[PDB]
Order: structure tokens, then C-alpha cells, then sequence
RNA sequence: UAACUGUCCUAAGGUAGCGAAAUUCCUUGACUUGUAAUUGGCGUCCUGCAUGAAUGGCGGAACGACUGUCGGGCUGUCUCUAACAUGGAAUCUGUGAAUUUGAAAUCUUCGUGCAGAUGCGAAGGCGCUGGCAAGGGACGAAGAGACCCUAUGCAGCUUCGCUGGGUGCUAAGAGUUACUCUUAUCCUCAAGCUUUUCUGGGACGGAUGCUUCCUAAAUAGUAACGGGAGUGAUCAAUGGUACUGCUACUUAAAUAGAAAGCAGUGCUUGACUGUAAGAACCACAGUUCGAGCAGGGACGCAAGUCGGCAUUAAUGACCCAGGGUAACAU
RNA sequence: UACCGUACUGCAAACCGACUCAGGUGGGCUAGUAUAUAUACUCAGGCCAUAGAAUCAACCAUGUUAAAGGAACUCGGCAAAAU
RNA sequence: AGUCAUAGGUAGCAGAACGUUCUGGAACAAUUACGCUGAAAACAGUAACAGAAUUGAAGCUGCUAACAUAAGUAACACUAAAUGGAUAACAUGGCCGUAAGCCCAAGGUUUUGCAUAACAAACAGUGAAUACGGUU
RNA sequence: GACACGUGGCUAGGGGUGAAAGGCCAAUCAAGUUCGGUAAUAGCUGGUUUUCUGCGAAAUCUAUUCAGGUAAAGAGUGUGUACUAAGACCAU
RNA sequence: CAGCUAUAAUUUAGCGUACCUUUUGCAUUAUGGGUUAGCUACUCAAUAGACGUGAGUUAAGCAGAAAGCUUACUGAGAUUUUUUUA
RNA sequence: GGGAUUGCUGACUGAUAGUGCAAACAGUACUGUGAAGGAACUAAUGAAACUGGGCUAUAAGUGCGCAUUCCACCAAUACGUGAGCAUUCGCGCAUUACCAUUCUCCAGAGGAUUUAAAUGCACAAACCUAUAUGCCUUUUGGCAUAUGAUUACACUUCGUUA
């Protein structure tokens, strides 16, 4: 037996700035 | 050249360094003492 | 890393994902961000990657600019920064076009502001 | 080994498949050349017994 | 016989109604019938290896291509086979495969031999080649898996094997203000990983360091789940040194010991710091002895001994973690 | 009053089974003795092409008959016979 | 060029060579070769010196192709039955007759018709006109 | 009749369906078939193709998730160095 | 195991337990092959060690290089010399 | 990175090789319900297995077709076309005739070997398609700032007349 409870982190996917605009108008 | 039916019959299988199962190159001790700089200078004799 | 750590998703993480991926663009995202959360187990040699769900509201905003209600889907931490800056005309005047990543914003934000000028 | 021509040459005079097919041919000429071998070096022991049995009789 | 009493661990020691029964080792259970003769049934009896109201106990009408037994009739199943009929087979004409195949011109017996010989040895036999038959042999042919063992083997399943929030409920906060989010975790669901080895097969049992004695054959060394004793320590004195009395013990065994034995004393910590030529040994890692040099000490008038205990057992690498000190750094 | 089907086969040598494969393949119509679409012979209609030719082998398959017995056979009246 | 010494071999190690295809050195087979032998072997008889290799095969229940063996062997036995000098139109006999007859469906998609061999598939054939089935 | 048949339709693989047999899901299903990762992996089995010449072992020992594997030592070959020897025998 | 050796030269005598693979050991009644033909297995790159053959030596190699990179060198004052003799 | 033309490119292959395919119709016939799998076949020559019979018992010429360079017409700026084997130890194609004399085993079956050549293979060359600083790169993109969320602004100027 152990004990193997994880350590969280969250890392931010970094999302592109100011934005684009190749979608749908 | 390879004998008969072993490990090293069927070739690439097996490092050089692996000797049975006693790690005895793992069995020294590590020392981390980096050496004192002077050793990045180049010496030159008198001599020379 | 991040590219690698969408690639290691977790199937309902992954489905989750790819519903944000198609429908982000309607609703409104203005300080709104997605989150992985990868935890770290000590005894080694797995890291599970997920996500951290955003919660949506549909919150029934009175526009101070023309004299109706709109209904639209916000988070928390936007509404904060819509009610705390000035208010829905305040917000889609002051913020141009392209920190607005949602289309019934950009709805509501031309509506404002032709109503607007035809009220000048 | 030992050349094909030689090998089909050397069972020319053989019986059945073993004259005409190559492969098994080749394992009665090594045996043939086997046997030569041994055959030579009895030609002196038969002989030396002809000779004495003339002699004595 | 043990009905009522006497006892011990113990959730509790199995009722009217069951039992050599689908299930009872003794076994041909003693008992009646059954047959001339019964180990397989039927109905009793008790001595339940290892029966029994929800693993449902007690039997019944009807039902069954279910199972075990008895009578009548019936007949070639049989005593014991015969004749006949039809269609193959056998003859001719026409069409026309496949399994198998190292090459064969392939005798018998006895012996030998990778231990069952057509092929080797000794002796003998044999005009040659077929059709139709029988299949003892060619370890006939047909599947590189019938069974056993092994694998850094796979696969699926099971669980009080391990780890996980993946999954379902739950707990505590939060938002819009039922629903949703965050975090945690019992019990479920779905997975992912492990689950040694030696062995006169495997399983079972036993063992896996170190020391000594016999094997071990008079340098050393020398095996077997070969045979007899130990050990995983003790001791601030049972260490060191200088002495004092007495003499058959000191111990795991061997070698040894007038002290290395038995009782004592006076001081002390060498039960140190830094080293060490040279050897024993030895695959390597390690292991063992070690005179001498420097420092500071101990005992002794000195000679000189002391780097733990007469020796051979009580000595687990590296990694990782922690402590003191020293230097450098921030 | 246009367009599509209309040949042939369809319990089969033409479909599904590698085959001219003893297997599998849906619905409908039908005469007499006669009475039921069962059974024997027959109507309408169809068929006797896909190996032939004689003969007393053994043996095999499928049946007929069998004296006196009758489960005596056999793990078990299985199989036949019998109603 | 005369004396001595050595020469059994599996695993393994070392040394010397043969052969195949292609290339460089200008071109080594236009009009062929063919005295049948030589060499220790691999082989040779249409260069040689170097180089580049998808470079050598009885041996993997290997793969592909061809050809044997079993062997003119087994098979050509589910059925009704055939005969007359013909798989006959004619005659005789037999078999099915709730099919082995007739009409359709599904499926097939030309398998359908013509010549006493033949030169014939290259040629023919499916007609909605009864309110036939579909299409609605 | 808890019936049989015909014509389309629905449920698909860690899934469907099952009056429940490890049954069925297009003749190899306690995890269909096809394609891809994939030239997976196999300490196991089989095989390895021209010649000549010289030398020539081992099946002991230690360790091992290890005893049919591997590594070190012993025993082989080539190369180097070096002794009338770090050699072999015999005598005193 | 269908051959061998023969001055044996219209016919005899003697000798002769296939091959491969795997094994302590196989004629083995252990593996494999019906035959013939074609195809079918130690390759290549980078890096490391060793040997053979060299290059350069103003140390070498890479490179356009007086950049740069990788290997290589840099130390002791040590009484010794004519065949003997003034 | 990708898609088509050209390669006086190849110590690449040459029909069991090279693409799965050199071919009248190869992703074909064929297999499978389907997704999917997936052949063989050039032109001559005619090896062996196999089965019957017999026996034994002068590294040269000469013709054509082009390419290179000369020439003379040229768009006159890369050659544009045209006489010429004029020139080249060029390239491709075509062509070269022996006449006996029997002591050779024959006949079939089969498709190996030999010869011939890329439309096969690998690339290459132009052609077309697809923000700056530094950290990690790894045949190329993730991260802060700045001309920045804004419908707006610099440039390919042909000049020549002593
Ligand atoms: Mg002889
Ligand atoms: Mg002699
Ligand atoms: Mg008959
Ligand atoms: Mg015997
Ligand atoms: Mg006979
Ligand atoms: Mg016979
Ligand atoms: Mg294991
Ligand atoms: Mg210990
Ligand atoms: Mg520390
Ligand atoms: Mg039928
Ligand atoms: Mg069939
Ligand atoms: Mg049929
Ligand atoms: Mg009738
Ligand atoms: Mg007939
Ligand atoms: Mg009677
Ligand atoms: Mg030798
Ligand atoms: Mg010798
Ligand atoms: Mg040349
Ligand atoms: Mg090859
Ligand atoms: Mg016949
Ligand atoms: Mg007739
Ligand atoms: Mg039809
Ligand atoms: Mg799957
Ligand atoms: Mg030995
Ligand atoms: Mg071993
Ligand atoms: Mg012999
Ligand atoms: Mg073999
Ligand atoms: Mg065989
Ligand atoms: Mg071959
Ligand atoms: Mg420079
Ligand atoms: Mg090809
Ligand atoms: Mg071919
Ligand atoms: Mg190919
Ligand atoms: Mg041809
Ligand atoms: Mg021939």
C-alpha cells in the first residue's frame, strides 16, 4: 500500500491575444 | 560467428553494458565536486 | 506543453472541449478564460489532463441605451466586469469590437449604438 | 561446393533420379567420392593379402 | 445406548418431519422380497467420511423423443446361421481425382544399437511380376497443441491484491438567486497494473546472509532439499596498560591458551585523528592482516604495548532522506 | 390515354450453397374410383440426357422368408419384429 | 630448386583466392563459338588495373511456376425403366399425378429460336387494345 | 399458437441480442471483419547461400526477477612485448 | 543409401548403417525436404574503440577563414665523451 | 510542405526485377454482403525436372536521322530559322553469307537463361499554390511588449537638346 493523492495544477491553454477574425461574420 | 541459439544469435536484443542483473557500475559512489576554475584557462610552461 | 496536453485529454474532457471549440462564439467571453487542470500524482509516471468547466447563466441584463431586456449567456467573473465598470451600455461602448469574441455581444453592441445615434 | 557440371558429369553412370536430378546427385557422388577414399586405401591391404596367399600356396 | 445432569473456546450448536440418499469411505451395511444365481432399483433399520422450511424440508393426479427396474406378447438380437431380392464391389467400354512422397533394387530370426532395425553383425531363405482379398508392420497417413512443464508470453474473468475522480450516487462551499461549477470521499460500475526462484516432474512441504565440524582423499580448494552445532549479539567494562594470589578450566566446534583460566586491584579511553609499504585472497564489487611515519594522548621505573575483546559469525552496496561542521554563494 | 415490365427459367441443369451439388427456396389452381389435399391405381399434363453392357465372386448397404427355442445376445431387448 | 620442420578437427579466430551484375581508364564479341581439354578447389576456354554492390542457395512444415507419384486407381449406386441398328417424330412398356402437371413471385439477366456438322452468331425474338402489375 | 411464413425498417463491437447455451451477431467470436499505428514484440523455434589454408576450445566457477538467458574469471585466436623465462620436467 | 576399388573385363570378389538441424549421444522408429527452375538472410547512416595503410608536423582535423569548434604538446639542470702515461 | 513541364541526370531495375500494373480494358479479371483484398500476361531464344522410343544391355566500313560548332537571314541582347556526315576518337537507327557430306541419340512437354528498351524508381531544375526582440526550438510553431483594433495615407519616378 502508498498513497499517491495528485497535486492539482491548472495551466492557462494561453488564448491568443487581441483576436483574429477568420469566423463567421 | 554468432554459436548456437542464444541472445546474441538474434542480434541487436542486448547492450554491452548490461552484465546479468548486478548493477555493479551502480554500486559506486557519486561525487559532485565540480573542480576549481583554471581548468577553463589555458596553461602554458615557461618552458614553452 | 500545452499542445501536448490537449493531445493527452481524458475522452469526457476531450468531448467537453470540443463543445467550447464550437460554441464559444455564442456566448458572450469577456474576461472568460478555459483552464486544463492537470494533476500531478508524487508516485510518478501519470499525468491526467482535464478541464476546467466555466458556469454559464443566463442572465436577463437591463440595457440602460434603449428600453428593453436582453437575455444572453455570461460567466461569473464577466459580470462582475460588466456591472462593475459602468453597466451593459458602458461595456459594449467602451470595449471595441474585438475583446468581444461572441456574436450576440456584437449583436447588442451594434443595436446600442445605432439606437443610439438615431436618438442623438 | 563442388561444381554442378562436375556433380552431373560424376553421376552420369548412375541408376533412377539420382543420375538425372541435381540435388540428389549431389549426395551420391559425396558419397561415391566417400567410398573412393576408403577404397584406395584397403587397395594395399587386399593386395598384400593376394600376394601372401600366392606365396604360401 | 446417555434420555436428565458435570465441563471448555464459542454468533449458535440442525425442531415435528428426513437419510448408505443425484448426494454414506468402510460396502457385496446386516433385514424381507426380487433371480437358479443381483455390487444396478424398489420397501425397513440405523453407525450423517462429506443431509435437511427459502442452498425451500414431506409426499401426491396429469404430463416427459428424461433416468433405473419388472411381467405379457413379439420376433434372427442370440443359440447358429441359410436361401433369396435390390444396389454397390468384381469384368469390359467411355470419362476421369486426391491424401502421400529424401532416394530406393525395401526378406526372416537372434543379437547389437538415441535403449522395439528393410539398411549394422552372424546364420538362413528367396525363379520374376501382377490381379482379387485380409490389414500385423512400415513407431501407416491425417493436426508443428490431447495431457504435463516453461516463457520479460497473451487473453478474459474473480476478489476484504494495489493505485487512481475516470463513472454513479454522497459531503462541503459558490453562482444564476430545480440546474450548474469547484474540491473531497465511503460503497457501486468500468478499467490499468502486479501476482519470484531452487526442486531426481509439477503441486505440497522446506529453504534463500554469515561461522564452525564430517564428507574433503594428510598445502590450499572440492558437490548433493548430504549429515551434527551456532549466529543477526553482549560489554563503559568483558576495552587499554601495569601489577597481586591460586591452578585444571576458557566456547557454538576447530585450532589454541600457566593465562587468552578463576578471583582481584591502581590509573585510564588507542572503542583515537591523517596515513601506510608489502602480502593473503580474489571474476568484479568488496573482504583480511599490516611493520613503519606525523599529531595529540594512556599505562609502565623502564622494556615497550594500546587504531576495541585468543581467532574464525553478530559488517546490507548505491540511491534517497535527515543531522553537525567547513568553504563558497545570495 | 403516355412511361416502365413482358424472351427463357422458376422444388431448379438457369435462384442461394466453389459444381449439371441427394441440401435450402414464397403464393395460387386442379379430375375419377372415393372418402379427407392421407392411402393404392389412374385423368389433363409431364417424364423415362448426363455413364452404359452382360454375369453366380467375397464383402458392404438396404430388405423378404426361415425349422425348434426365445433376451439365452448385450453396458442397456439397442436394432428389428409386434399392436 | 637441395636438406630439414609442420599439415584430425566442432564452436570460434586469422590469412589467401574463385565467380555474378554495373562503372572509370578512348573504344575487348559487326562478320559467333566449335582441335576438348586444363586446373588443388571455387572453376576456366571473349582482356587487364581499380572501384559500387538488391554478389553466390538441396537445407527456413519458405513463396511462385511447371512437371511427376499415388493411377488409368477411386469415383461416374438417392430416384421411375426401358425396347425396336437414332438421346426419333412412330410403335411397345413403365413413373409422377396435392407432383416429377399448370400459373406467378423473389432471384438470375439472354441462359430463349433456326442448319440430317455447319462457315451459326456475325442472324432473330419480349407489341398493353379488357378500367394487366407499377408509377399515385 | 409462448405458431409459422413473406416484404421493407430498428438495435453494432468492450457493443448489440439472448425462455441464459460462453449462445448468436455472414462457415476461424469469453471480444466480429477490414484498414491504420506496424517492418508491434518473441531470452523461443526454424534458417543463413563460393573455395582453400593455418591455429583451435568449453560444458568449471561467481553473480543475477536468475539458473535452456546474461556478464565477469578460467580455457581459444590474431597482434604486441619480453626472458635461455613470471615456463615445463628431472635430480639434490 | 544402389555406389566404390579392381588385369574383374556378357561377370565376379571385397568394402560400404543418406544428408541437414539439434543434442552427452541419431542409420535412427527425433526435425525437414516429391522433383526441377526462379526468388529468399549480417545492409546503411551517425558516433565510439582498436588494428592495418597513410597525410601533415610551422601540432592535426573541419571550414572561405589570422572567426570558431574538437583532439594533441608544454621539463630537468642528473659528469658523461679520444685504447693506456707524465 | 504540396501539384504539373524539363533533365546531352543516374557505377537505379530490366519482366518472379522495377510501381499492385512495360500489355486492346490494372486498381482490371477475380474474391467478399460490404468496407476491403487483389493477380497473371512484352518480343525472339527455348534449360532442367518429366514422359515415350532407340542405344546400352578487320576494337572496321558504308548508308540514313539528329545534336555541337562554323556560315547567312535573323527577334536583333541568348542563339530564331535554314545548304552542307563542312567538323567531331558525337549519339541513335540500318547493314555485312556459308556452301557440305554424315561415328552428333531422337521426339515431345515446359518456360528458365541470354539479348533489347523506361512510359517503372529516386531525385534535380525552373513554374504555380501555402510582423520585429529574446526563451524552448528541431526540417518548425507556443509565450509578454511595439507601428495596433483601427474604413485612411511613404517608395520602382528613365531622365538623355553642346
Ligand atoms: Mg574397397
Ligand atoms: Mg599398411
Ligand atoms: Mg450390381
Ligand atoms: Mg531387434
Ligand atoms: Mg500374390
Ligand atoms: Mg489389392
Ligand atoms: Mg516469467
Ligand atoms: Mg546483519
Ligand atoms: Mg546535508
Ligand atoms: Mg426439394
Ligand atoms: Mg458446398
Ligand atoms: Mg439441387
Ligand atoms: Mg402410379
Ligand atoms: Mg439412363
Ligand atoms: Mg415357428
Ligand atoms: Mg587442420
Ligand atoms: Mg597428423
Ligand atoms: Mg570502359
Ligand atoms: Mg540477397
Ligand atoms: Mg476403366
Ligand atoms: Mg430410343
Ligand atoms: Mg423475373
Ligand atoms: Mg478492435
Ligand atoms: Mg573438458
Ligand atoms: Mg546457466
Ligand atoms: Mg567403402
Ligand atoms: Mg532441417
Ligand atoms: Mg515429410
Ligand atoms: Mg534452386
Ligand atoms: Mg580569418
Ligand atoms: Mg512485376
Ligand atoms: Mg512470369
Ligand atoms: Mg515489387
Ligand atoms: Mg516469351
Ligand atoms: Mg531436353
Amino acid at each position: 500500500a502508498v498513497n499517491n493523492k495528485p497535486s492539482l495544477k491548472y495551466v492557462p491553454v494561453p488564448e491568443s491575444q487581441h483576436d483574429d477574425f477568420t469566423s463567421e461574420p | 560467428g554468432r554459436g548456437m541459439k542464444g541472445q546474441k544469435s538474434r542480434g541487436r536484443g542486448l547492450h554491452m553494458l548490461y552484465d546479468g542483473g548486478q548493477l555493479g557500475l551502480l554500486k559506486f559512489p557519486v561525487t559532485r565536486q565540480r573542480p576549481s576554475y583554471e581548468v577553463l584557462y589555458y596553461h602554458l610552461g615557461l618552458s614553452r | 506543453n500545452v499542445r501536448q496536453l490537449i493531445s493527452r485529454l481524458i475522452p469526457p474532457a476531450r468531448k467537453q472541449f470540443e463543445h467550447l471549440q464550437a460554441h464559444r462564439r455564442d456566448v458572450v467571453w469577456g474576461d472568460t478564460q478555459i483552464t486544463l487542470r492537470v494533476r500531478q500524482y508524487p508516485k510518478s509516471k501519470d499525468e491526467r489532463v482535464s478541464l476546467v468547466l466555466p458556469n454559464w447563466h443566463r442572465v436577463r441584463l437591463w440595457s440602460e441605451a434603449l428600453g428593453r431586456k436582453v437575455e444572453l449567456v455570461m460567466t461569473k467573473d464577466t459580470l462582475r466586469h460588466i456591472e462593475d465598470m459602468g453597466g451593459l451600455d458602458a461595456y459594449l461602448i467602451k470595449t471595441p469590437e474585438s475583446r468581444l469574441k461572441s456574436n450576440p455581444a456584437s449583436a447588442v453592441k451594434w443595436e446600442v449604438m445605432s439606437a443610439l445615434r438615431r436618438r442623438e | 561446393p563442388i561444381n554442378r557440371q562436375k556433380i552431373l558429369q560424376l553421376a552420369s553412370s548412375f541408376r533412377g533420379r539420382a543420375r538425372t536430378c541435381i540435388n540428389i546427385a549431389r549426395l551420391r557422388v559425396e558419397k561415391a567420392l566417400q567410398h573412393a577414399y576408403v577404397g584406395r586405401k584397403l587397395k594395399k591391404r587386399h593386395w598384400r593379402s593376394v600376394w601372401i596367399q600366392r606365396i604360401n600356396a
